[PDB]
């Protein structure tokens, strides 16, 4: 046959250029029909569609293909609450639009994968349909139906092969669980094979633990449930005999790492068997293939096990993965923050020794940090060489952040107001993006906020915020305390020293004050000041300029969050006034989390959070009264009233109060109280120390999950706060509280449980305040406010 | 310079070239480019302006103000001979 | 006569099939803050208790109900709404 | 809107995005060369006078009548 | 409710329409154990020897009665022996084999062990292996027993005295499907899985042919309803029983071959008299064809998702009570309630019996109500 | 994808391509698209879809629809072996490149851009590379010809960023790879020689002074 006619039909949408590219033989050319047939597959490999007619009469290479409702311009239709857009971007995936023929084995892979996600999730109970009724002239309307069941809500997880270990035991170290009793409410049910896999991990790695080395894994499946949902988990395992941990062997192609591990490898020998020391003992020695820089090793911790004799040598035996090799970091995105915002917020860099370490250390980085959504760390291969490896990583963008209306309750106030523009992501640049707008009605309050942490140098923090409040309600006359509260600062961290970090914040206020009450204290400060208040009126002012510094340093040994185990916060706040200030004076604030279980089984668990605080006033101009911390209230100790706590509110007389307020403001009013009423509830002293002790231990009425949930709290810890600064000429009839025996009786037990969505601390403490300064209450109640 | 109290510049600083005496034994005259290329990896610096002659250095002390410089400047002309090594590996 | 049977051995290598693909997907979120301490002194509460939804990404509001007692001034019911849009 | 933000002929970013600095050769002295022609490199010539930012036009690539 | 209430995917139900009470049910028995059961899936019969209603719990206890109104012989909660804490929680596979003095039970922990009728207490213990599934099987001493997990045991009613295990065949994804392991002319002959039957010795589990007949899940993923029970009907040496989705040859004990197909229904359950079967199928409706040919003079498919039990052709009376606590007698052909007591809503899941026409029925409360219509 | 109801009675493809042309000529792209589309639905046939999915986009870039843009892209260059227009595409696709461009607001002062993404910019360097030597004649041939030299410039200044950022990070080593990288690229853009006092220090600290002073002269004679 000579091909003499480039005859292609059907021609309904086709490049027919590309059709005359399919054919490799071209026309003119005597060819055999191998070559016939040649061209033909190769007009197939179009693969969109291929209605083969091939017909040799005479020398026309009739090839006729005829289009169809193979335009696949597709509807869809017919579908329960199943993720439609995972539906439409996996079509997009296939790309099964207009266009793209049609295949019907592309529809049947469709339709497939969603049936096998459906069975992966065991919802699995396929109503499943692709309904294609072509609309005329090739074109199509499709119907995607779907009617589906719900996943494995686990039924019996029935445990096989297990012996000296109860299997709620090893259930409570797995995740499946299927309860809802009058316990709990919190169960519910769902499949994965990936959980069943590591439930398997889990176990036979905790046996390993127990010394049990050997082990056998035995085909553990599910029966399922026809006509309905059922799960009936056969864990079928066996445990494998018990062994200790004799000996640990190295023989690992290095050149003399082999001691520089040995003191790692180094353990006491015939330890009860453990496999998460097996763990640790590969992974710390990675760490240190790390700490020399390779790719990574082969680790082979063949254990020389014996029976009747418990014997786990370990022939720990690793060669080092390659060499030092460099890589090609790469990431995109490339917005309001650029790249090297990144670039520094991941400890690794090219040129340098490479490591999945160092980049693992970015990724994490960049996750607790964040400006998106993903860390994709993707590595990939340069040719020529086995180095400068690609790894260009990907983000997705959090942006956009917080518009907010806070709209609360006038009919008291005023309903209040409150605009909160947090656009961080978007002048997160390298800065912070804070504005907050707020007023109910007199409490009128503003933070505008913007902080490069990283100014010119990553350490250089650059935190300048103007914090402006005034407070303006008022129930009187002539005794209408307002304040006006503008404060502009700006902070630098430094931590070179991880979690060691000291901040230095320039700060100004004007704080400007009006008719201040009859207060003892507040008088004190005025005569200190040399102001002589008004012996009839509340009515005194005084605009508050201070100029100053405070430094505000922390060191941090945590070794867990959402649960607190081993904690270490130290944080020392010395806040000192320059004479630009109206008052000299200098507040320290010590803060200490200390928490240690002495037992791994945290049952034994040592806890202590202690707090101090001290002014320091130059006389006269003194540190100014409200300058202090708040005893009482919860702050630490719970059932009481904050700030309340050693001095006693007494207000020197003032019965020209102008309009008492009919007792909405009272000791010392117009028809308020006589010569200086011995009110309760004054500001805490000068000098507070408060010690807490906690500890913690599971009952035996739970489960284990819930203690890694929950908190039990002992405490009968008694603080004291007293006012340095003490006269008793006044304080005659009045107590005298220069007296380091403030001390309560708050016999106490708490309780904070933190659901996956909150936490809550609840208390009942039988108090007595030795010195009172607050009232007594029993129900210490609050949720944990996640910040 | 004074002693070690002056603002202090310690957080982790970071350079990588795990370089031993394999390096000081690998080596002579007239050395095999793209073998001594595999036995060192990466060639990180030639010659822009002339031959290879690769350059390699170790300078790193992490946070202090002080640091290493452990150069490896190692002579490649055409035809795949190293006439030269160089090394300073002193501050 | 020829002889050309099978005298060879010819090697190579491929793949054949490579589809894999996950879903993922959430409907909502709730986060509630609350807190009250009883006084239990005359006895009466004293609460500042709140709430806020978390939709899956972007829609996100908040509401409080706050009061303030036994004082000469005392926040009845302060009830609280809000919303965020972090999308 | 009534003030601002819209693309109809205003070349995104200018004229001077249309070109901003040219380029200009350096020399590599004696003994010492420089291999830059590795990689994205069609020597481009042209000899104008094609239509360049407001000039330059994207209008439907149609046909004479239809 | 309407809020948890209108939130669930759902597939369709009958009302059971025209209850036809022809005759009239008497449960002139009438007892309960209680538990029993309340939801679970497995083979629980409860045994009997000459009018001994032996009952039970799902916890080790093995209680008895008698044909009576309801009257105990004895009550021994044997749940374990010395296991981890004192009688831990012991659930229940596998029906009640008494065979002799020797009550005969096991139970998913792999507890095997006699026990005298009498008392139901041990008459021979042999703790076993593998997820005790099945009943015990005391056929000629031969006490064989299969453990769900595709490993079966040969015992004998001395003491258990492990005789043959048989670890056989499972697929990929352990599932339902229970088989009828009987012996005939001395052949350890038994279903399968799969799509798949067995006939292997009854000396040593050795087999003399394996017949694989059709599909299920796995590369053609069939998803959530009744598919065929591989628990066969053989007589003559033949086997009778539907492929795996619903193709009904016949397989000689000698041969097991393919005989005459009846390609029609994912039945489960099916109790042959006379080379005559029925169909239930996947919403639980009836077409009754029989295995000659195409005899559908059976059906009432008034059923519509009304999970069911064994039929019980006793009495003429075509009789069978569903899975949700409701009984049906029905006409000896297609098939209007004889009788119907939509009475209970129980559930069930092992075998009742019909014996001596009474309804040796063990539902999961009101456990033993026999009735007479 | 698959949307633009066709709340329109179905009509003869050229007369709602007529109404489409008006659009054009009027601006209104979105119902532009729309009929297009819908034409294309409703005639999934003709070559008169030719120039409807030409319109389709011009309405599109006129419009900033840009994955739609990318669907008329493969879709009319699988119809597209060759056609007369694909210059005019290509000089477009590059165009699709730059599509990816608009991030902030200025109006007297500016933010800088160019340290971003290099991607597109290649791509669209290759696409105007096969557009000038496919198509040498063109307004959109020598728009294409300096289009280019400018994107490599912008290019230049990219990897100026990218470098010195590990030069103020002291991760200077690095970047003495990277200006001979810049060099297998280019001397010859501005910013390379902005760059090269740069390396100059950088050998100096690590001394390669004996070199820095060679760049440093080249900048003085070669350069400024």
């Amino acid at each position: 046959f000579v091909v003499k006619d480039i005859h292609f039909e059907g021609l309904q949408r086709v490049a027919v250029g590309a059709a005359l590219l399919s054919m490799p033989v071209r026309t003119g050319d005597t060819v055999n029909d191998e070559d016939i047939s040649n061209t033909i597959r190769a007009l197939f490999a179009t693969g969109n569609f291929e209605d083969v007619r091939v017909l040799r009469d005479g020398d026309t290479l009739l090839v006729q293909v005829k289009e169809r409702p193979t335009i696949a311009s597709i509807t869809f239709s017919g579908n329960k609450s199943v993720k439609d857009d995972m539906l439409k971007q996996n079509l997009e995936a296939s790309g099964v639009r207009v266009g793209e023929s049609l295949d019907r084995t592309t529809i049947a892979d469709i339709e497939k994968g969603l049936e096998d996600f459906y069975y992966s999730v065991g919802k699995y109970s396929a109503s499943v349909k692709a309904v294609v009724t072509p609309l005329p002239r090739n074109r199509v309307d499709l119907k995607l139906v779907f009617q589906e069941g719900v996943s494995a809500e686990i039924q019996q997880i029935n445990i096989v092969g297990n012996h000296a270990f109860t299997t709620d035991e090893l259930i409570s170290h797995f995740q499946l669980r299927d309860e809802v009793p009058w316990w709990n409410v919190v169960g519910d049910r769902k499949y994965q094979k990936q959980k069943l896999a590591g439930d398997l991990e889990t176990l036979r790695s905790y046996y390993l633990d127990r010394g049990y080395a050997r082990f056998n894994i035995d085909s553990t499946q599910v029966s399922l449930t026809p006509d309905k949902k059922g799960i009936y988990v056969t864990v079928n395992i066996t445990e494998g005999d018990q062994y200790k941990l004799s000996g640990v062997e190295v023989s690992g192609n290095l050149a003399g790492h082999s001691a520089e591990i040995e003191q790692l490898t180094k353990i006491e020998p015939g330890e009860l068997y453990n496999g998460t020391k097996v763990t640790k003992m590969e992974d710390d020695i990675k760490k240190l293939l790390g700490r020399y820089g390779y790719a990574y090793p082969r680790v082979q911790s063949m254990p020389e096990i014996n029976d009747a004799d418990k014997t786990v040598k370990l022939r720990v035996n690793v060669d080092a993965g390659n060499r030092f090799y460099v890589r090609k970091i790469r990431f995109e995105g490339n917005d309001t923050s650029k790249d090297a915002v990144l670039r520094r917020e991941m400890r690794q860099m090219e040129g340098a020794w490479l490591g999945s370490d160092l980049v693992d250390q970015g990724k994490e980085r960049l996750n607790r940090l964040g400006f998106f959504e993903t860390v994709d760390t993707d590595t990939q291969r340069v040719p020529g060489s086995p180095d400068q490896v690609d790894v260009v990583y990907k983000v997705k963008e959090r942006n956009t952040g917080s518009f907010n209306f806070g709209i609360g309750y006038g009919t008291e106030s005023g309903v209040s107001f409150q605009a909160g523009v947090q656009q961080d992501n978007w002048l997160g640049t390298g800065y912070a993006v804070g504005i907050n707008g707020t007023k109910n009605d007199y409490q009128t309050y503003a933070e505008l906020s913007v902080t490069n942490p990283y100014f010119t140098v990553d350490g250089v923090s650059l935190g300048g915020r103007l914090f402006y409040n005034d407070f303006q309600a008022d129930d009187a006359d002539l005794s209408d305390y307002t304040n006006k509260s503008y404060g502009t600062d700006v902070t630098l961290g430094f931590p070179i020293n991880e979690y060691n970090s000291l901040r230095a914040g320039l700060g100004y206020v004007h704080n400007s004050l009006s008719n201040m009450q009859p207060q003892v204290a507040m008088w004190r400060y005025l005569y200190s000041m040399g102001e002589h208040p008004s012996t009839s009126d509340q009515d005194n002012s005084f605009k508050t300029d201070d100029f100053t510094f405070n430094y505000g340093w922390t060191y941090n040994k945590l070794d867990r969050g959402y649960f607190p185990t081993d904690g270490s916060r130290v944080n020392l706040t010395g806040k000192v006034t320059i004479p630009g200030s109206d008052n000299e004076y200098y507040k320290v604030t010590l803060d200490t989390a200390t928490y240690v279980p002495i037992d791994d089984d945290h049952k034994w668990v040592v806890l202590g959070r202690t707090r101090w605080g001290y002014g320091d006033g130059l006389g006269g101009k003194e540190m100014p009264f409200y300058e202090n911390f708040y005893a009482g209230g919860s702050s630490t100790v719970r059932g009481f009233q904050s700030n309340t706590i050693g001095p006693k509110a007494v207000y020197f007389p003032h019965q020209a109060s102008n309009y008492d307020p009919d007792y909405d403001y009272e000791c010392a009013t117009q028809d308020g109280a006589k010569d200086l009423c011995k009110s309760d509830d004054a500001v805490g002293g000068n000098a507070m120390a408060v010690a807490s002790l906690e500890f913690i231990t599971p009952t035996p009425f739970i489960s284990d999950k819930y203690a890694n949930s929950v908190r039990t709290s002992f405490f009968w810890d008694m603080g004291t706060v007293w006012d340095t600064n003490w006269d008793s000429s006044q304080y005659s009839g009045y107590p005298d509280y220069s007296d380091p025996s403030n001390i309560r009786m708050s016999a106490g037990i708490a309780l904070q449980w933190m659901s996956p969505l909150g936490p809550l601390v609840f208390s009942y403490a039988q108090p007595f305040k030795k010195y009172d300064g607050d009232k007594a209450e029993q129900f210490q109640f609050n949720i944990g406010k996640t910040w | 310079c004074s002693t070690l109290e002056r603002v202090v510049y310690r957080p982790d600083i970071n350079q990588g070239n795990y370089l031993t005496a394999n390096d000081v034994s690998k080596i002579r005259v007239g050395m095999t480019q793209q073998q001594v290329a595999y036995a060192l990896g990466t060639p990180l610096m030639s010659d822009p302006f002339g031959t290879n002659t690769w350059f390699y250095v170790f300078r790193q002390q992490p946070g202090h103000e002080g640091v290493t410089q452990q150069t490896l400047t190692l002579t490649f002309n055409s035809s795949g001979v190293l006439t030269n090594i160089d090394n300073k590996p002193a501050l | 006569l020829s002889m050309k049977d099978k005298d060879y051995n010819p090697l190579i290598g491929r793949t054949g099939v490579d589809v894999g693909k996950s879903f993922s997907g959430k409907d909502w979120k709730v986060t509630a803050r609350a807190g009250l301490g009883y006084q239990f002194d005359d006895s009466r509460m004293l609460m500042s208790v709140g709430l806020n939804a978390e939709i899956r990404d972007n829609v996100r509001f908040g509401l409080e109900f706050e009061k303030s007692a036994f004082g000469k001034y005392n926040v009845d019911n302060a009830v609280n709404a809000n919303f965020r849009y972090s999308f | 809107c009534s003030s601002d933000s819209r693309y109809k002929r205003q070349v995104s970013g200018d004229e001077a995005y249309l070109e901003a600095a040219p380029l200009a050769e350096l020399h590599a002295p004696a003994g010492m060369i420089l291999p830059v022609t590795s990689g994205d490199y069609a020597i481009p010539v042209t000899n104008g006078s094609g239509a360049v930012g407001k000039a330059l036009d994207i209008r439907p690539p149609a046909q004479p009548l239809a | 409710c309407s809020l948890f209430n209108s939130e669930e995917d759902v597939v369709k139900m009958s009302p059971l329409p025209t209850v036809e009470n022809q005759f009239t049910p008497t449960t002139a028995w009438s007892t309960s154990v209680g538990s029993g059961i309340g939801n679970f899936y497995s083979n629980l019969h409860p045994a009997l020897a000459d009018n001994v209603v032996y009952a039970a719990d799902r916890a080790g206890l093995v209680k008895a009665l008698n044909a009576d109104d309801g009257k105990e012989i004895w009550s021994v909660s044997l749940a374990e022996k010395d296991g981890w804490f004192s009688k831990e929680p012991a659930l229940l596979s596998g029906g009640v084999t008494v065979s002799g003095g020797h009550v005969y039970i096991g139970s998913e922990k792999a507890q095997v062990y006699a026990l005298n009728t009498s008392d139901g207490t041990v008459a021979w213990q042999t703790k076993v292996a593998g997820e005790a599934l099945s009943r015990p099987v005391v056929s000629d001493g031969l006490v064989l027993i299969h453990t769900s997990n595709g490993q079966l045991q040969a015992l004998n009613e001395a003491d258990g005295a492990v005789k043959w295990t048989v670890n056989l065949d499972m697929p990929s994804l352990s599932l339902r499907g229970e088989s009828a392991p009987t012996t005939a002319f001395g052949a350890a002959v038994v279903g399968g899985d799969n799509g798949r039957v067995s006939a292997v010795l009854m000396e040593q589990g050795q087999m003399i042919w394996q017949q694989r007949i059709s599909q299920a899940t796995g590369s053609t993923e069939i998803d959530r309803l009744s598919d065929v029970d591989t628990t066969p009907v053989v007589v003559n040496g033949v086997v009778f029983a539907l492929a795996y989705n619903g193709n009904l040859t016949a397989l000689d004990l000698r041969s097991g071959q393919i005989m005459w197909k009846r390609e029609l229904g994912s039945v489960n359950d099916f109790i042959v008299d006379g080379n005559r079967i029925y169909l239930v199928d996947q919403n639980d409706r009836v077409m009754a064809l029989t295995i000659d040919g195409g005899v559908t003079l059976w059906t009432q498919s008034d059923l519509l998702h009304r999970l069911l039990t064994s039929p019980v052709l006793y009495n003429g009376n075509l009789v069978v009570g569903d899975s949700e606590g409701y009984l049906h007698w029905i006409n000896v052909e297609d098939g209007r309630f004889v009788a119907q007591q939509k009475v209970d809503s129980s559930g069930f899941q092992t075998e009742p019996v019909a014996a001596d026409g009474k309804l040796l029925i063990q539902a999961k409360d009101g456990t033993v109500y026999s009735i007479t219509r | 994808c698959s949307g633009s109801k066709e709340e329109v009675p179905d009509n003869p493809p050229n007369e709602i391509y007529a109404t489409a042309q008006q659009k054009l000529q009027d601006g209104n792209w979105r119902q532009a698209i729309t009929q297009l589309e819908a034409l294309d639905n409703r005639y999934p046939f003709g070559p008169y879809s030719q120039q409807v999915q030409l319109d389709l986009i011009y309405a599109y870039y006129k419009n900033a629809d840009l994955p739609l843009a990318q669907a008329a892209i493969d879709r009319f260059i699988r119809l597209n072996p060759t056609h007369p227009n694909i210059d005019y595409v290509m000089y477009m696709r590059g165009l699709t490149n730059m599509a990816l461009d608009d991030s902030a607001l200025q109006g007297f002062f500016g933010v800088d851009r160019s340290d971003r993404d290099p991607q597109h910019a290649r791509a669209a360097f290759s696409d105007f590379s096969k557009l000038v030597r496919g198509y040498p004649n063109s307004q959109y041939t020598t728009d294409a010809t300096k289009r280019l030299v400018f994107l490599k410039d912008r290019l230049a200044k990219y990897e100026y960023s990218v470098a010195e950022y590990y030069t103020e990070r002291g991760a200077w080593v690095a970047v003495v790879n990277r200006v001979e990288g810049m060099l297998r690229d280019y001397p010859d853009t501005q910013a390379t020689r902005d760059a090269l006092p740069l390396m100059e220090n950088a050998y100096r600290q690590m001394q390669m002074n004996a070199q820095a002073e060679k760049v440093a002269k080249i900048i003085a004679a070669n350069s400024s």
